[PDB]
């Protein structure tokens, strides 16, 4: 994706589903660069189920914090991996 | 004095201690003295090095001419130090000659003086064998035109260099020309050919490198077709991408070419009915950067009117904000 | 012991494919972003030379290595490969033109003497080529500023400007178009960070990248405070805040 | 064990020929063409370069073609690092030869110690063998012009006209059609330029994308002087023999 | 279930997360609908079977009082027009009908998994399968009342089809 | 059944630009599209 | 991936079976190892596994004097610790009499980087899964962690933790150089830092330790020395009676 295309990604899911006023969408494009459109969306899908999980009626920028820290990463193993060190 | 270097120190202070005014006498001076070697290169000295510092002082002195109103001397010296440079390299000609032209339009200035350095310019270079990139300095003709209010002549000007352009002479030209007749037809009000023009402008700018800068200019006039044939949201997104590129480059994008952008960024959010977002806008200022205008007021004025639903709050607004506003 | 493996472990094929070396021709891609340009006003070459754990220092880790004091070496593929093929490369340049020839070796010729080893590991069994390919860049009276690319296949070829590892494909075409023919030694350093800034981001400072250049040089290092016998050497590497302070500067 | 991890393939195929030497041919049918035209008035070489781009330094052009002595050349058809190898004591060779009876060494005499080695390669050690012929461009004072190939397999031969590498069968058919002994260097040139055109398909062939010498007479030498023609030269020849391709 | 949900406990913190995907939406579907957001598709059991993999599985039936319902990967291969087909989308009509249930789908390499290499020696078998699970979480098609528990040795050897979220976002471990 | 493809494809330019006749340039770049689809697999 | 441990030939991936197993197989003697350097010493701790009564419990050693400034500790089974232990205490001797000069880490290291490379281009050698920490305070780059992995790559370190609960000793020494503002160790006395060391690696490991769990291994400038039972019972008995 363009940073543009990013944009609508966020707008977009957002409308589906509840929002916390104090989760900016202005805040969310900043934060998010350098991503294939994939992984967006399913931060996005996360970070809905996580909050009705924890039984609530809103999305807070708390768990789309929470769920962005989980997709990003699933690998842990470092110390190895020679053809680039 | 009797030392270019040292003489090029003084006559730049010459502006800062006081005013421009006693800086142009230096700068003056600086045209009859030094130099015993080498090719004409002043008109009143011979030299190579002096005119090289000249050059860079030449730079400086003609920005503030703008200001000063007396660069209708300069409006034709550039002209006749054109060939000083021939007589150097060929390379350099090209390239002050594009620089001193790029200064002058960065101040405001009235077209009439405009028109009237490139045009001599143009025709000069053509005698030799030099053509590379005064058909980019035709480009910047047209914008002269296009401002004018004479699009109809920049038109008959932009559709040859298309051809030249498209084999015959420089791939990068090319960009920026489909950039300019969008804007030119956008003013007609042919939105079906703008629109056309744009896409055939960003394809040819995918195949290079084009600068920064440009890359947003594109993205602007992406999300102004979107304003007008709707799509408020894709515009939107647009004018984020294009208003992140003018606050990167900083003072290098004028200060009245920013505010414009953002003008149109909040408008369109309140036809794309996120009123509140429009709020979110304002109190960031990183996506504000404390630009705060009347016109930037007349759109936290307009959502609330919208929300309201009071009509004779718009026609308040409306007015009072007018000059600055449409 | 000895005398097990004595068939090639390279074969063909009627593809004529080389087994091992469209492998190890992959691992080079693997690596880190390094690059060449020639400016034809010298050479800059520029890499990324970067931790692989919190506790890791980085001014403990170059990839550019000094093969002679004038010829200088930069790649991208498995670390090690590159160490002891680096040992070798040394042992001739200094062996066989210093001594021999009393000089310096040219470039081009030392660009066959490292092609020579690369594809002799592939020709005798029980060994593997190295998984790397070096660009060696030079200067010379003679030959001017020269940069070749040699290969894990033991070929060579000269390239005016070219990259390798990660972001190959990208960094070398936007590098094409800024490449001049005359082109002015600091905007070709900024040309490197900037595409090194694309590859990437979040971990990029000035002094975790590492830049050396061909052309300037000092000569109160090379033991030249006092009058001169000659210039000497041409090749000096940076230290990081001379990256950093340009880098601010991009 | 690693006793049975040998590959045990340098050893006869029911073919008449080694397994891995017949693979081996086929890889340089798929590497870069090189065509030898011996004429009467010199011997012209033609390759065509095989990745050309700017990225590449196209200034060059030796990149297949080396001199091994002051008046043989050769060409290359295969791979850059297999080639290497055979030049280098090619070279060692003509000296031993030059240093022992005073003489330079002829051409088949050469050949004939690049072909023992390269059937070596698989004789001895079980090694695997090269991606490369050559043909040879040569004069010698006992036949005139001699123009020979070598292949891995060690058998060689002497032609008047040949190609090796891709499209051996589409040269070798036009050339013994156009073929002459009263042909001059600029003849064969033009000859050359006209094959080279017909087995590559194009808008246009450029300067730079070829690798172009031949050994003529000179008006320097009753010898023979070899030029090696660099991209700029070859620029020229384009236009003097009008064919633009 | 066999068991109860807190009579296996000491596996407590895998009881813990299972409970808040796959109870919530069943009992109650509402709170997924308000929100707005999908209710979860897909739930992963993964590790050895027997570290208490089995009991996870038949426990968290047990609470909703769902039927459990072990389908044999390997029996869904017919060599028959369609009759693969059939028998995924009777699993699934019957899911809706028969509401709430665990359809649990054991071993995702005899109808799943990466294969040799996904070419074709008879692995278009394994293919059609994995292609029909595809085509009804991606499609018009939805799990709701039907979830759908995968069981897989170790995870790394599922198409990363089945990775994507809209096919799988719960992926639990059982260390 | 290349060249086929480049009058359909030259075409489809046209149409996209909402032209009935089609010009040497867009053909030449339908060309370049049709010989890369030779090279896929 | 390739087909490694049958002929030696490469793999698309870049990494060889030969090379990803000596990555993993380093641990099986549960065993954990961390070094930290002093302002102006540097301080090994390791875990010392003695597991019976038949054996006597200061021959189980894991840190080895290869040089009289230079310690290694072997992270890796016993066999293959001792077959590196060898060739590096030939490798520093045969240094200072062809060279004059005693050993530093740094080309100890790259030495032995060369020789496993070699093993793993061989057919006719196996390459060993030993992972060397090499310490010293030089004369000339100070107070020196250099730390090798098998592969035949290596680089250096501010500190390092090996074995499995290497991360949780890991999460404890960047809190400290963080917080302190550097990437070494504020004190300055050998004794004080070693101390601090055993009380970064309780908290990581969870078990507090004795002495016969324990081996130190002390570097200063121009010595290298190891501590005795009695020596880490000293440090030890502070930290059990402060809180």
């Amino acid at each position: 994706r363009d940073r543009r295309e990013r944009r609508l990604i966020f707008g977009t899911i957002a409308s589906k589903m509840s929002l916390a006023p104090e989760a900016d969408l202005d805040s969310l494009i900043i934060r998010n660069d350098s991503l294939s459109g994939a992984v967006i969306a399913a931060i996005m899908q996360e970070a809905g189920l996580r909050a009705v999980r924890k039984n609530r009626y809103v999305i807070l920028q708390s768990d789309l914090e929470e769920a962005y820290a989980t997709q990003v990463k699933t690998d842990n193993t470092v110390d190895k991996f020679d053809f680039y060190k | 004095m009797s030392l270019p270097g040292s003489k090029l120190e003084e006559a730049r202070r010459l502006v800062n201690e006081k005013q421009y005014n006693e800086a142009e006498q230096v700068y003056l001076s600086l045209l009859d003295k030094d130099s015993s070697q080498s090719s004409a290169a002043a008109g009143a000295s011979v030299d190579d090095k002096r005119r090289n510092e000249q050059e860079t002082s030449i730079l400086e002195l003609g920005q503030l001419y703008v200001t000063m109103g007396a660069k209708d001397k300069l409006r034709e010296f550039i002209p006749h130090s054109t060939e000083y440079m021939m007589q150097f390299a060929k390379s350099k000609t090209v390239k002050v000659l594009k620089t001193l032209i790029e200064k002058f339009e960065q101040v405001p200035d009235s077209l009439d003086d405009q028109i009237f350095v490139c045009e001599k310019s143009i025709e000069f270079a053509k005698r030799e064998k030099r053509v590379f990139l005064k058909h980019s300095l035709s480009i910047k003709l047209a914008t002269l035109h296009y401002q004018k209010k004479q699009y109809k002549d920049s038109l008959a000007l932009i559709n040859d260099l298309l051809r030249e352009f498209k084999k015959l002479d420089d791939k990068p030209s090319l960009v920026d020309v489909h950039l300019l007749e969008s804007k030119v037809y956008h003013k007609l009000r042919n939105l079906a050919k703008s629109k056309a023009s744009l896409t055939a402008a960003r394809t040819a700018a995918n195949s290079i490198y084009c600068p920064t800068q440009t890359v947003a200019e594109l993205d602007l006039m992406s999300g102004i077709l979107h304003c007008e044939d709707k799509d408020y949201k894709t515009a939107f997104s647009y004018f984020f991408e294009s208003f992140e590129s003018y606050h990167n480059l900083t003072t290098h994008n004028s200060y009245e070419k920013a505010c414009q952008v953002l003008k149109y960024m909040l408008l369109s959010k309140i036809m794309l009915n996120l009123i509140d977002d429009v709020k979110n806008i304002l109190n960031a200022k990183y996506t504000k950067e404390t630009y705060q205008s009347r016109g930037i007021d007349a759109m936290k004025a307009v959502a609330e009117a919208y929300n309201n639903r009071s009509l004779l709050d718009f026609n308040t607004a409306l007015k009072q904000y007018e000059k600055e506003l449409m | 012991m000895t005398d097990r493996y004595s068939f090639s472990l390279t074969t063909f094929s009627p593809s004529g494919k080389l087994g091992q070396i469209d492998y190890a021709l992959t691992a080079v891609k693997q690596g880190v972003t390094s690059l060449g340009i020639k400016a034809t006003n010298g050479v800059v070459i520029a890499t990324e030379k970067k931790s692989s754990s919190p506790l890791a220092m980085s001014e403990t880790l170059s990839k550019v290595s000094l093969l002679t004091p004038d010829i200088g070496a930069v790649y991208s593929g498995m670390g090690p490969d590159y160490r002891v093929l680096v040992d070798k490369s040394r042992k001739v340049a200094h062996t066989s033109y210093k001594r021999i020839y009393g000089e310096y070796p040219p470039t081009k010729l030392l660009v066959s003497e490292v092609a020579k080893i690369m594809q002799e590991a592939t020709q005798s069994g029980g060994v593997r080529p190295f998984g790397v390919s070096l660009l060696i860049a030079g200067h010379d009276e003679f030959n001017g500023f020269s940069l070749y690319q040699v290969d894990p296949s033991g070929s060579y070829f000269p390239w005016k400007a070219t990259a390798i590892g990660k972001g190959s494909v990208a960094a070398k075409t936007f590098l094409e178009k800024r490449w001049n023919d005359e082109l002015e030694l600091e905007d070709a350093i900024h040309i490197a960070l900037l595409t090194l800034k694309e590859s990437v981001e979040g971990e990029f400072n000035g002094d975790t990248i590492e830049l050396a250049i061909i052309g300037d040089e000092n000569p109160d290092l090379l033991g030249y405070t006092g009058i001169p016998t000659d210039k000497g050497p041409r090749f000096r590497k940076l230290t990081s805040q001379e990256i950093n302070d340009r880098l601010e500067a991009l | 064990g690693s006793r049975r991890y040998d590959s045990r393939t340098t050893i006869f195929s029911p073919e008449g020929r080694l397994y891995q030497v017949e693979y081996a041919l086929e890889s340089i049918s798929h590497a870069g063409t090189a065509i030898g035209i011996m004429a009467s008035d010199g011997i012209v070489l033609a390759a065509e370069r095989k990745v050309t781009s700017t990225l590449l330094e196209q200034d060059t052009s030796t990149e297949k073609l080396y001199k091994l002595n002051d008046k043989i050349a050769v060409a290359v058809a295969g791979l850059t690092a297999d080639a290497e190898i055979l030049i280098n004591t090619a070279r060692i060779h003509a000296q031993n030869y030059l240093k022992t009876y005073n003489e330079d060494i002829p051409v088949e005499i050469l050949v004939r110690r690049l072909s023992d080695i390269k059937q070596g390669y698989t004789q001895h050690g079980g090694l695997r063998p090269f991606g490369v012929s050559f043909i040879y461009a040569g004069y010698d004072d006992r036949y005139g012009y001699q123009l020979y190939t070598s292949n891995p397999s060690g058998n060689y031969t002497g032609w008047k006209a040949i190609s090796v590498g891709a499209n051996t069968s589409a040269a070798q058919t036009l050339l013994q059609m156009d073929y002459k002994d009263d042909m001059k260097v600029d003849d064969a040139i033009e000859l050359a330029l006209k094959t080279l055109s017909k087995t590559t398909d194009s808008s246009a062939l450029t300067y730079d994308r070829l690798e172009f010498a031949t050994i003529r007479k000179g008006a320097n030498d009753g010898e023979v002087y070899q030029k090696i023609f660099k991209p700029q030269e070859i620029k020229d020849i384009l236009v003097k023999t009008g064919i633009t391709k | 279930g066999e068991i109860t949900f807190d009579g296996i406990g000491g596996l407590t913190e895998q009881i813990r997360e299972l409970r808040e995907v796959i109870e919530l939406p069943l009992k109650n579907p509402e709170i997924f609908q308000r929100v707005g957001i999908k209710p979860p598709k897909g739930v992963l059991l993964y590790g050895p079977p027997g570290t208490g993999k089995t009991l996870l599985a038949k426990a968290v039936a047990a609470t909703i009082g769902a039927n459990f319902i072990f389908s044999p990967a390997s029996g869904i291969v017919d060599k028959y027009i369609g009759e693969s087909a059939r028998i995924i989308r009777e699993m699934f009509a019957y899911a809706k009908e028969h509401e709430p249930c665990i359809i649990f789908m054991d071993e995702v390499d005899a109808i799943g998994g990466r294969r040799f290499s996904e070419g074709t020696s008879a692995d278009r078998e394994i293919q059609r399968t994995l292609m029909e699970l595809l085509t009804q979480m991606d499609g018009f098609d939805n799990l709701g009342q039907t979830k759908i528990i995968m069981a897989t040795n170790r995870p790394d050897t599922l198409d990363p089809a089945l990775l994507r979220p809209g096919r799988l976002d719960r992926k639990v471990e059982i260390p | 059944a290349d060249v086929k493809g480049v009058c359909t494809e030259a075409g489809m330019y046209a149409l996209r630009e909402r032209r009935i006749h089609v010009t040497q340039e867009d053909f030449e770049l339908a060309v370049g599209k049709v010989m890369n689809k030779n090279q896929e697999t | 991936a390739g087909y490694d441990r049958h002929i030696t030939i490469f793999s698309p991936e870049g990494r060889l079976y030969q090379v990803e197993y000596a990555f993993k197989a380093t641990n099986q003697t549960n065993i954990n190892s961390l070094a930290v350097r002093g302002k102006d010493c540097t301080v090994v701790i390791s875990q010392k596994k003695v597991p019976d009564k038949l054996l006597d419990p200061t021959t189980v050693s894991y840190i080895f004097c290869i040089s009289r400034t230079i310690g290694m500790v072997v992270n890796g089974p016993i066999p293959d610790a001792r077959n590196a232990a060898l060739r590096a205490k030939a490798e520093a001797a045969e240094f200072r009499y062809k060279y004059g000069y005693d050993m530093p880490c740094d080309v100890l290291a790259k030495r032995m980087a060369n020789l496993s490379q070699i093993y793993t281009q061989r057919a006719y050698m196996r390459p060993l899964g030993v992972i060397l920490t090499f310490v010293s305070v030089d004369e000339e780059l100070g107070p020196s962690i250099y730390k090798t992995d098998p592969a035949g790559y290596y680089v250096g370190y501010k500190a390092t933790a090996t074995g499995p609960k290497q991360q949780e000793i890991t999460t404890n020494l960047e809190n400290h150089f963080k917080k302190s503002k550097i990437d070494h160790i504020n004190e300055e006395s050998w004794e004080k830092v070693v101390e601090f060391a055993i009380t970064h690696m309780i908290d990581a490991l969870g078990t507090e330790f004795s002495k016969n769990d324990l081996e130190v291994g002390v570097a200063t400038k121009d010595k290298f020395f190891t501590l005795s039972a009695e020596n880490i019972e000293e440090r030890l008995v502070a930290i059990a009676e402060q809180d």
